[PDB]
């Protein structure tokens, strides 16, 4: 991984993205969504990650 | 300092019926493993001030 001050930026789209499996992973030690739930990303979408 | 005697409840199986009120804090089943009265991971306190 790169440094803070010149971190890593990806651009994700056109694609299926499942987030189950990572919200399932035990092996993070912080996962914090604020906009939303973490239940609910696989019902709603948008266009650019 | 902050007060902190005032609770609200974030997490919820579902939603709440209209004039109705709930005061049960049991622990809630975040992600898939089961909490079984313990915390741990994927296991969090609904309400919190």
């Amino acid at each position: 991984f790169a440094s803070v001050y010149a971190w890593n930026r990806k651009r994700i789209s056109n694609c299926v993205a499942d987030y189950s499996v990572l919200y399932n992973s035990a092996s993070f030690s912080t996962f914090k969504c604020y906009g939303v739930s973490p239940t609910k990303l696989n019902d709603l979408c948008f266009t650019n990650v | 300092g902050g007060n902190y005697n005032y609770l609200y409840r974030l997490f919820r199986k579902s939603n709440l019926k209209p004039f109705e009120r709930d005061i049960s804090t049991e622990i809630y089943q975040a992600g898939s493993t089961p909490c079984n009265g313990v915390k741990g991971f994927n296991c969090y306190f609904p309400l919190q001030s």
